[PDB]
């Protein structure tokens, strides 16, 4: 059934699962136009869809060539990520295909099961999580992959850097999401906490700096002293 | 005019024909229904005083032989027989006639709610849904399973539904899968009219057999068949317009017959409200929509 605190950690087990976020896929700046009208401008997006046990990121980018001439893009958006999760798992070796597909909202459930009905043994499944994926264009070289496209293009990146040397993906996991937490409660500020000391830095290829246990640690907390602050500041408490 | 004749009434049981019934008491002389019209079928259904539990009966037509009732008190049910010996027949029911022991189907002229409720349910194709080859009527109970039923336990005492399933490889052609799924005309007209039914009768008289079993047994698995046979219309785009003007009718006559009183577990609100609201054919059911509305507003 669906995924919540209940069942968390069989996130970690060793069945092969992944992670599928559409909320990326079709991005668009709404804007006026001369005769003082609205109209909504395209701009690149991606799918984002991640082996929560090894880090393993999928990045497929929607290029917006993809939008032109279809009619109601956000279900389109919903259909087209359910087509190239559908291709991928074709395009991996039987060994390599996921047992269960967990999406993020609901409203892919339908699109990705027809989709997959040639995978009858792989589970499509809900959560009741609020996972913040979504933030993950606050990640500047993801970002920055997704704006310079021009054509469809998939890119592998490990969302955990080289964490697992050190950590279990458990933690890893908790480190992600609430580094993901922080980037959509308030990016500036997340972002200033990661990046104030010049010191530490981003290998050419890793998404986060590559900070120490006990720096990661401190980290951890500004994060987490960012997030109850940020709901202070919505909700005055 | 056809005759039903009954041997005997042993147990105190409300006996239907068709959309008619009547209380019959325990050992009360009653030995059977005459006058029932000939050139449809017919349904002659019991439920128990005793035991409201199973509702049961018999689907059959008049053309195809004699047919009697017969109380079997081992087996405890009312049980439709063939009468082989025309003669031994005919002078059975005259017999009963004469001494006035039988009850008049009674159709009043101006109604055509039977007809209207079964243009399209033929008895030969009933026997493809009821495999029981060496009777010439079909037995049905509240408590059948269906074959797709089974799929998610005894094959002998099935109801053979066409299968229907929106999240299939049949309903969903590769590499139309979104089109397929929110535009079911390739499932409706090629798969299923063109494929397994040939032309839009047949499709209607599955659906009307599906109706009349939910309604009569309460037959679960018929409603849902029922309810996907309508569904499967509603959510396909391109539908000849003499399938939908006679969806229309068809469906209009089953919501007037339907009691009152069972409503809600007959009709299923989501598939109504998405029919007659938000489907291709939201527009396209007139009659039906303003009966619905006008008898079972609150389900909207
Ligand atoms: C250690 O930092 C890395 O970047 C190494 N990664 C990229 C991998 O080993 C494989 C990732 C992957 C495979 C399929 S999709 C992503
Ligand atoms: C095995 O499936 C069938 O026999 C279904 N088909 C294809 C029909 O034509 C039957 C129509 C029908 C049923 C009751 S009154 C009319």
């Amino acid at each position: 059934g669906a995924m919540n605190s209940s069942n968390y950690a069989e996130l970690f087990n060793n069945d092969i699962k992944l992670f599928v976020d559409d909320t990326n896929v079709y991005r668009v700046t709404v804007h006026k136009t001369f005769e003082g009208n609205v109209a909504t401008k395209a701009i690149n997006g991606c799918i984002f869809t991640l082996n929560p046990k090894t880090g393993h990121l999928f990045l497929k980018i929607i290029h917006t060539s993809v939008w032109a001439g279809q009619k109601r893009l956000s279900q389109l958006a919903k259909w087209k990520t359910a087509e190239e999760v559908s291709a991928l798992v074709r395009s991996l070796p039987k060994e390599e295909q996921p047992k269960q597909i967990i999406v993020t909202r609901k409203a892919m459930l339908d699109p990705l099961e027809v989709h997959m009905l040639d995978f009858p043994n792989i589970a499509i499944r809900p959560t009741e999580l609020r996972l913040p994926f979504s933030a993950a264009m606050s990640i500047d070289k993801l970002s920055d992959v997704v704006m310079k496209a021009t054509e469809p293009q998939m890119v592998l990146f490990n969302i955990y850097d080289d964490w697992l040397d050190r950590i279990s993906s458990y933690t890893a996991f908790s480190r992600l999401t609430l580094l993901l937490r922080a980037l959509k409660t308030n990016e500036e500020s997340a972002k200033m906490i990661l990046l104030s000391d010049p010191t530490i830095t981003i290998k050419s290829y890793h998404l986060w700096p590559s900070f120490t246990d006990e720096q990661w640690i401190t980290i951890e907390s500004q994060m987490r002293d960012l997030i109850l602050t940020e709901y202070g500041r919505k909700y005055n408490v | 005019m056809n005759t039903v004749p009954f041997t005997s009434a042993p147990i105190e049981v409300t006996i239907g024909i068709d959309q008619y019934s009547f209380n019959v008491k325990e050992n009360q002389p009653f030995h059977g229904i005459k006058d029932i019209p000939i050139g449809h079928v017919h349904v002659i259904h019991f439920q128990h005083a005793d035991n409201s539990s199973m509702r049961y009966g018999y689907w059959f037509d008049c053309r195809m032989g004699n047919f009697y009732i017969q109380y079997d008190p081992k087996d405890g049910l009312y049980k439709m027989m063939e009468e082989r010996d025309g003669a031994k027949f005919e002078n059975i029911v005259h017999n009963f006639k004469e001494r006035q022991m039988m009850v008049s189907y009674p159709k009043i002229d101006e109604d055509d709610t039977w007809y209207n409720l079964t243009e399209f349910v033929q008895m030969d194709k009933i026997r493809k849904i009821v495999r029981k080859d060496e009777n010439q009527f079909s037995y049905v109970d509240s408590s059948m399973t269906t074959v797709q039923e089974n799929e998610l336990s005894d094959p002998a005492h099935s109801l053979n539904y066409t299968v229907i399933n929106f999240k299939s490889r049949e309903a969903i052609r590769p590499g139309h899968e979104m089109e397929d799924f929110l535009d079911k005309s390739y499932y409706l007209n090629t798969v299923m009219l063109q494929g397994i039914f040939k032309n839009s009768s047949n499709y209607f008289g599955e659906l009307q057999f599906a109706f009349l079993n939910a309604m009569f047994f309460g037959n679960y698995g018929s409603s849902l068949q029922w309810h996907a046979m309508i569904e499967l219309i509603c959510s396909s785009a391109t539908v000849p317009k003499h399938m939908l003007d006679k969806l229309d009718e068809i469906l209009y006559y089953q919501i007037k017959t339907l009691p009152e009183q069972y409503s809600d577990i007959l009709l299923n609100e989501r598939v109504w409200n998405i029919c007659l609201y938000s489907s291709f054919q939201k527009n396209s059911l007139h009659n039906t929509e303003k009966i619905m509305e006008n008898k079972y507003p609150e389900l909207l």
